[PDB]
């Protein structure tokens, strides 16, 4: 909540956030940078329609608008429960804003819906949503396109960053990625399992990344799936846990993800999964602090 | 004069199903099943230690017997999500279908989370969650009817009662079985009050996350508590 770490833009004491700030804000905990904070000039306002211009609707958003673009401390809450709270808490709002028919907000609506969760100018979300002066409503259905795209772009740069610029992230890769906010008691047996014992290498690919990270962001109903078996002391194995990966999510899921699970959170079970143990990572996971 | 409710109460909340199977009872009746399900309803005093609806189709018109009070009481206290899990997790393709050997591995993995004439309709063969689901949802709407079909019908008028129902633990009978539908999903009927948060400022709400006559009854007792009691309710 101290986002100051990243802004390098200020007006009257304000502080705005360039997309690429934004990005820095997630696939970085600190950088050798002192973010040289500059006071917000008459071309970054217009740089923000200039990018939003030439930006695309996709996965790229974030990343084609670079420096062009402004975010709001307001909305940089807005974006991190975006990636951070589960897919299942946002369509509350829009109907409850938009009774008047179907689920549109108007753009002095998204302020309300900012103020609500996790609680001047005109930044590049608002722009993009309800158009270059507000003209425009927000859809429930773009913005669920939104949200998702938003999701499948922090995965591909994780995804590039962890494979270290090759086509296939390793194994021991994706074993990197999955612990990589975990610091508690067992830090050292996850680690241990990584490269003890774990069948280095084997290619696995961008799309079966995006497979975990889909389970991992449908992950609700796998809880109580595996709530069950804690309770009513009965086991988790692998048929177990590939069927639960199936109704929480309705996905298969590559040998070498499911292979790294097991490998590292079969901690002491002889083939049994500490599942606990690793919904208790999977959820250090989603909030990256 | 009121120890034996408080009492009753107390073998209705802390005690093995056994007894309250004892107590509230030889299988029990409709009438007899919902008084254990009820809190705040006396057993007459000729009760006490062994002293068209859903239930047809168990038995043969009333017969509610120690299997079918356990395995009966297990549907009503379990929520929509927290049983197709259980059905996907054991059916062998996991769409959510299951057959006897599976849907008795099924009630022992759901039971377990607290502290017979019907294996004939269910079932053999193998059954899907679609239709379980329906199972569930008709012996709640005729144990609700039940329940609310003698407090005083006169046909509901009660008023100053129906808020017992509400305060069961913790106009018409429609209205009512809808106060319950809307009730019950309830979750999201707390995020958008806590929306709406940080009396007609729900009365939309029983229309777009629920989806005004019985909305004068509530706001005369006590929201955002109201949830509270009302979720732990069921």
């Amino acid at each position: 909540q101290r986002f100051m770490q990243f802004s390098s833009l200020e007006h009257e004491g304000e502080y705005y956030m360039t997309p690429r700030d934004f990005l820095f804000s997630v696939m970085f905990e600190q950088m050798e940078r002192k973010t040289s904070v500059k006071k917000l000039t008459k071309k970054d306002i217009e740089d923000t329609l200039s990018g939003i211009q030439t930006a695309g609707c996709g996965s790229t958003f974030f990343r084609d608008l670079g420096d062009k673009g402004l975010i709001s401390y307001t909305e940089y809450l807005f974006l991190l429960t975006i990636l951070t709270k589960p897919h299942s808490g946002f369509h509350v709002a829009f109907k409850m804003l938009d009774t008047d028919g179907n689920e549109m907000i108007e753009k002095r609506e998204f302020f309300k819906l900012q103020k609500i969760i996790s609680k001047e100018i005109n930044t590049t979300l608002q722009m993009r949503f309800f158009g270059k002066r507000g003209q425009r409503k927000l859809h429930y259905k773009e913005f669920r396109r939104f949200m998702e795209n938003l999701q499948t772009e922090i995965q591909e740069m994780e995804f590039l960053q962890f494979s270290k610029g090759l086509s296939f992230m390793r194994k021991e890769d994706f074993a990197e990625w999955l612990l990589f906010f975990t610091n508690t008691e067992n830090k050292d047996i996850y680690w241990k399992n990584v490269r003890e014992k774990l069948s280095a290498g084997e290619s696995i690919s961008l799309d079966e990344f995006k497979s975990f990270c889909h389970f991992t962001t449908h992950l609700e109903d796998f809880a109580i799936a595996m709530q069950m078996f804690s309770l009513a002391h009965r086991p988790v194995r692998l048929a177990e846990f590939k069927r639960a990966v199936k109704v929480a999510t309705g996905q298969e899921l590559s040998n070498n993800i499911l292979d790294t699970v097991f490998k590292i959170f079969d901690l002491d079970g002889d083939e049994c999964l500490s599942h606990e143990e690793f919904l208790g990572v999977l959820k250090n996971r989603m909030h990256r602090g | 004069d009121r120890k034996v409710m408080e009492y009753e109460n107390r073998i209705r909340a802390y005690s093995t199903p056994d007894k309250i199977f004892r107590y509230f009872a030889v299988f029990m009746t409709p009438e007899d099943f919902v008084r254990s399900i009820t809190p705040n309803e006396k057993q007459p005093e000729h009760l006490g230690l062994d002293q068209g609806s859903i239930f047809y189709t168990l038995g043969e018109c009333g017969l509610i017997s120690f299997s079918d009070y356990i395995f009966l009481t297990t549907v009503l206290s379990t929520p929509q999500r927290n049983f197709e899990i259980a059905f996907k997790m054991f059916d062998l393709n996991g769409d959510g279908e299951v057959d006897m050997e599976e849907f008795e591995q099924v009630q022992s993995i759901i039971r377990s989370q607290t502290s017979s004439a019907l294996t004939t309709y269910f079932f053999k063969g193998k059954l899907t969650i679609k239709n379980f689901l329906e199972f569930q949802r008709k012996l709640q709407h005729d144990v609700l009817k039940l329940e609310f079909e003698r407090h005083d019908p006169v046909g509901r008028i009660t008023e100053r009662q129906f808020g017992g129902m509400l305060l069961a633990y913790s106009l018409t009978f429609q209205e009512v079985e809808n106060f319950f539908t809307f009730l019950k999903n309830i979750n999201d009927v707390d995020t958008a009050l806590s929306f709406y948060h940080m009396k007609v400022t729900m009365q939309q709400v029983a229309r777009t996350v629920a989806k005004d006559h019985v909305c004068d009854v509530v706001f005369a007792l006590f929201n955002k508590e109201f949830v509270s009691i009302m979720k732990q309710r069921l």
